[PDB]
């Protein structure tokens, strides 16, 4: 039961006919029974700043006046 | 249209009622809005009392005043809070408790007077002690000062007396009393009362730890820090000054652990 | 593998206060639980522990000393006040990680070299 | 939907205005930061972007593994004075400086803790002794366990407590710890007290230190030497390297200004000057 | 209860989370979490002591931040016996856990010792 | 079939809990069981914190003690439990509040102690004066005597001094207290703890009065009166004596009307 | 059909009680 | 032939494209002949501690009294 993820790309091999081009994939086996054990996948998610940029009760419209 | 301007509001909670008609809006803390706790993330087994109204109301603190010469004002909560009604009570009656509020720091002036007030809301605002021969000493007493709350100042003054301490909080007003700088404490939800703006300011702060239901008496949650960001200047009047008052109010406040009357040693 | 040193004491009068310190290698608290065991031979005044609170004074002298927790220098102090003579006692300090046993001399396992603390009968 | 590998929002192309609409206006008494792209105070060229915010995310910024602590022990001659010196420390982070300040930018967190011992030796004395490759043991002893006394006695027989034997001058020593905590994060930050100092009591019985808890208290790692007595004293080091893992946090923190003085959030006097001199009209 | 059968009796045994006075008083353990209980046929009562604790799960140890509370028995009337009976007996506990009990993070325990 | 016995009883309320193995069964009160107030029957407009089991627990007042001479007891609630935890404390916050009560009284003896106590449950127990000289005077103080309660007496003593009156009730239990014959009080809520056949008493009492929601500090609602129908005889022992004990427990209980804290002069 | 790493019986929302039922009541005669 | 099976995930990565989320199985293959040899799984059961809490003959209802 392997985990077969992707990999972006860097610096691409003058190649097409087996790296750079084509996607490139790496494989993951757990060894160990335990989650901790785990490595670190790196694919995290990204979320919008809003709960720190806007945390305003009500909706904020870049175009209009603020204080209205 | 029929006048809904972000300045003119109107908060209400079980039996008290705030208005203002100079704000800029308010600010809900990380986008979250007060709310009980979810069976899900649940931790005791007892039955939670919920007082709702009964301890959901906005509670004025005691004033404090604002010159020139001022260095800042810090409080706690629910420390503040806890010779309020029937708040307090419950409180004292309990082993755990999680409440969120709603702090209407309040503070006019006129056209003509000008600063601003940087009211801060440290989630977890944790306080350096006084001596470089005794860390982590502060006492409890000073620790809760309560409603009539505790002030910052300009200059790290260290205790000597190693015969008996003052076991007090030194907090320098550029380092947020936590020894970071103040310009960085803009992350925390926060308002400015920028007197030629609003006359007001408002945090609606969650409850915020890393538990689910904690002991009341012994931690403290929201910490409110009010600094001054620009200094209070009146016409050529040498000593202007008005007055800063706090109205927070608990919201979704339930308890765990009915038990006897706690009664601290104060002082 | 901590190492203890008693400094700070010696010679005053009766009525006054002297203070001790007691700084430790490492490391220091780690092996945790500081204390205060006075006597010529062997009796102890005060215990702490490296955590939490967590005082705790023999009754022959409660309230009259203090014993505190500087784990930044790693020395750890006895204020003691209102001096008398029955004072004029061998002071060490000790450790034991052992979150509990402060009521036995021989529980524990760090142990200082002293400072002789003399409450002279001026007065 | 949004990954940490994923391009940054692109620029559009933006004209002339004049316009009831007002980006550069906004008013930071609401507390909201105002949002304004390129596209607004200029006018912007359509920019296809490639920028990712990949390394930033909170897994890869904390992606390193930082040095903990530092435990010294030795392997003496059978005929000295003293013991032979085994080491003792209270787990946690806070001994150092670097894991802490990164670990300060959050109030609350959980992670999975992996440990790394790259373990160092030396001989001491002016003598051409020799010793064969020592053996090492790393005991972690939890909260109110048998904690030794002695290099050699029966609680070293950990028939509970995990160990491990590290043999000097191989592949480091590696273990995994998931999150422990005791509660759904770690508190790197605590206001309160343990106690609660009661009025039909004593000052004595409800004194309790501030800053301070169970938390932050997981347990405390004996190290020694497995060989026994040598004819040559032989030190040596053991060093402690903590990698968070699988991490998450809850809100921000301004970072350490000054210079740091004991576990609590205190500060010493004449480190309390963090910036220099510059002038207001000189670039 | 091991008295005798002719002998009668209500007791108040006690549970008040920690973090304030420990009771010494009727009055006061009987402000927490009680079970009254009355001396009959049915020589054995149950009071259970629900998890109601700040943290997910507290130290095994002697340490305030975790800390349990206080079980305290009392007197809810007193013991009643006619004559010709013992005025003394005795009363026997006996400890449980209830099915949501739960433990984590093996260690080794210093109830025993070998030493040398 | 799996042993249902009208003695063998539990009763449960928030986090006190009482058992009894030789009881009567219960007697809920006119046919009613506790409940809150009906929209219906609403009379208030603010919002009602209802406490539940803060207030909805198991008070055990003080203990009194049982010989030959004893004349008698009375309590009177909300009274009695002015000084109880939560429910105190909401009371004295409050203008208005309806409460129930589960009146537990317990008193064991053994198969050699012969007698019997009347508990009974006035609903507006109105006891009388001591004076023939002034009537309706008697003062706060003594008509709200708390926990510790009342005590009936034999005789009728009148109070003679004039220049400052003791201002109490005399109550003469053959008389009820309050001048009729208490051989007619068995109309009233009551159970008889004869100490042969149970061990103890039990009298869900529901909120009664003329009003929807009233006054607690001001008003009492249930009087509990326990006088000594059969006397205690013990053996061939001049002087028996067994203790009796209550434990009244408020149910659907509500306040309206937060305020400032009341503070009655009780002495 | 129950494992290890299965969650411990759910607690269930009781309320007030006045019953025939007597839960608190045992006797460890019973050896139960 | 492989032993693919489950975790329990305890503290789950900011992923749910790869760990935390989406069900994280380890691969388990036995190199020994002996069973003896093998690892230990750890999946093992749970039972009710009624031979031990209710050594009763007869059936025990927790409402109903004890001894009748
Ligand atoms: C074989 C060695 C086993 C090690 C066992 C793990 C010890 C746990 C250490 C956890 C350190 C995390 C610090 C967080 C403290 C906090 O912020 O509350």
């Amino acid at each position: 039961g392997a985990q077969v993820s992707s990999q972006k790309v860097g610096a691409h091999e003058n190649s097409n006919r087996a790296y750079g081009g084509s996607t490139i994939n790496y494989t993951t086996i757990n060894y160990y029974r335990d989650s901790a054990s785990n490595a670190a996948s790196k694919q995290d998610f990204s979320q919008d700043p809003s709960k720190f940029t806007e945390p305003i009760k009500d909706v904020l419209i870049k175009t209009a006046p603020m204080l209205n | 249209a029929c006048g809904y301007s972000d300045r003119v509001l109107q908060l209400t909670l079980g039996n008290s009622t705030i208005t203002t008609q100079e704000a800029a809006n308010s600010v809900v803390a990380y986008g979250r809005w007060p709310e009980y706790l979810r069976d899900s993330e649940a931790n005791p087994v007892d039955q939670p009392t919920e007082p709702d109204v009964a301890a959901c109301r906005f509670y004025t603190l005691d004033t404090v005043s604002w010159t020139k010469e001022s260095r800042g004002w810090w409080w706690k909560l629910p420390d503040a809070l806890r010779d309020m009604g029937l708040f307090g009570q419950n409180m004292y009656y309990h082993y755990l408790g999680r409440s969120g509020y709603t702090v209407h720091v309040q503070c006019n002036a006129s056209k003509f007077h000008q600063g601003a007030l940087g009211v801060f809301a440290v989630p977890e605002m944790c306080l350096a002690g006084d001596s470089n021969t005794t860390t982590m000493h502060t006492s409890y007493q000073n620790a809760n000062p309560g409603e009539k709350g505790g002030t910052f100042t300009g200059t790290f003054t260290p205790d000597n007396n190693q015969t008996s301490p003052a076991r007090r909080f030194c907090p320098v007003d550029y380092l947020l009393g936590n020894g970071t700088l103040l310009g960085n404490a803009f992350v925390f939800p926060h308002q400015i009362i920028n007197l030629r703006t609003n006359n007001c300011a408002t945090l609606v702060l969650p409850y915020v730890n890393s538990l689910s239901i904690d002991s009341m008496v012994k931690h403290n949650n929201w910490g409110i820090a009010i600094l001054p960001l620009a200094p209070l200047n009146f016409a050529s009047e040498s000593s202007p000054e008005i007055p800063i008052t706090l109205t927070i109010a608990p919201m979704c406040c339930e308890f765990n652990g009915l038990r006897n009357i706690t009664l601290p040693r104060l002082q | 593998q901590v190492q203890l040193q008693e400094s700070g004491g010696g010679s005053v009068q009766a009525g006054g206060s002297l203070t001790l310190s007691c700084a430790a290698s490492g490391i220091t608290y780690c092996m945790g639980w500081y204390r205060q065991v006075r006597g010529k031979e062997r009796e102890g005044v005060a215990f702490i522990k490296t955590n939490d609170g967590t005082t705790d004074y023999a009754d022959s002298v409660k309230g009259r000393f203090t014993i505190s927790q500087n784990h930044a220098t790693k020395t750890v102090y006895l204020q003691m006040n209102s001096l008398k003579p029955e004072d004029t006692a061998a002071y060490y300090c000790a450790a034991t990680w052992r979150w509990s046993c402060p009521l036995d001399p021989e529980g524990y396992q760090y142990w200082g070299q002293g400072t002789q603390v003399t409450v002279s009968s001026h007065h | 939907a949004a990954t940490s590998r994923d391009a940054l929002p692109n620029t559009e192309a933006s004209g002339p205005t004049h316009s009831k609409e007002i980006p550069a206006l906004t008013a930071v008494e609401t507390g909201a930061t105002n949002p304004l792209v390129p596209s607004d105070t200029v006018q912007t060229r359509h920019v296809v972007q490639h920028r990712s915010r990949s390394e930033s995310s909170i897994e890869s910024f904390f992606a390193r593994g930082a040095c903990v602590t530092i435990m010294t022990v030795d392997n003496p001659a059978s005929t000295t004075n003293k013991d032979k010196l085994f080491a003792v420390w209270k787990i946690t982070y806070k001994d150092t400086v670097q894991l802490r300040r990164k670990l300060e930018f959050f109030t609350y967190s959980r992670f999975d803790m992996e440990l790394t011992f790259v373990v160092t030796a030396n001989f001491t004395e002016t003598n051409n002794g020799h010793a064969l490759n020592q053996v090492y043991q790393i005991m972690y002893v939890p909260p109110g366990a048998p904690v030794p006394e002695k290099w050699d006695d029966y609680t070293w027989q950990t028939s509970s407590n995990p160990s491990i034997f590290y043999t000097y001058g191989t592949a480091p020593a590696r273990i995994s710890v998931p999150y422990v905590g005791i509660s759904n994060a770690y508190s790197h930050f605590y206001d309160g007290f343990s106690k609660v100092p009661l009025k039909d009591q004593s000052a004595a019985l409800g004194d309790s230190l501030y800053g301070a808890a169970s938390l932050n208290d997981f347990g405390i790692l004996a190290v020694r030497v497995v060989n026994d007595h040598n004819p040559t004293k032989v030190t040596s080091k053991i060093r402690v390297y903590l990698k968070p893992k699988h991490i998450r946090v809850w809100c921000p923190r301004p970072p350490r200004a000054v210079a740091y003085y004991g576990p609590g959030v205190d500060y010493k006097d004449g480190t309390l000057t963090p910036l220099s001199t510059k002038d207001l009209t000189t670039y | 209860f091991c008295g005798s059968m002719m002998a009668t009796g209500k007791l108040l045994v006690s549970y008040a989370p920690p973090g304030a006075d420990p009771p010494k008083k009727r009055k006061e353990a009987m402000l927490g979490t009680h079970v009254i209980w009355d001396i009959g046929l049915q020589s054995s009562c149950t009071m259970v002591v629900p998890w109601i604790s700040n943290t997910t799960y507290r130290q095994t140890i002697d340490d305030s931040f975790t800390e349990g509370g206080y079980i305290s028995v009392f007197y809810q009337t007193r013991i009643v016996v006619p004559l010709s009976t013992p005025r003394e007996m005795d009363i026997l506990g006996f400890v449980s856990a209830c099915n949501d009990f739960s433990v984590r993070l093996l260690r080794d325990t210093t109830h025993i010792e070998q030493k040398a």
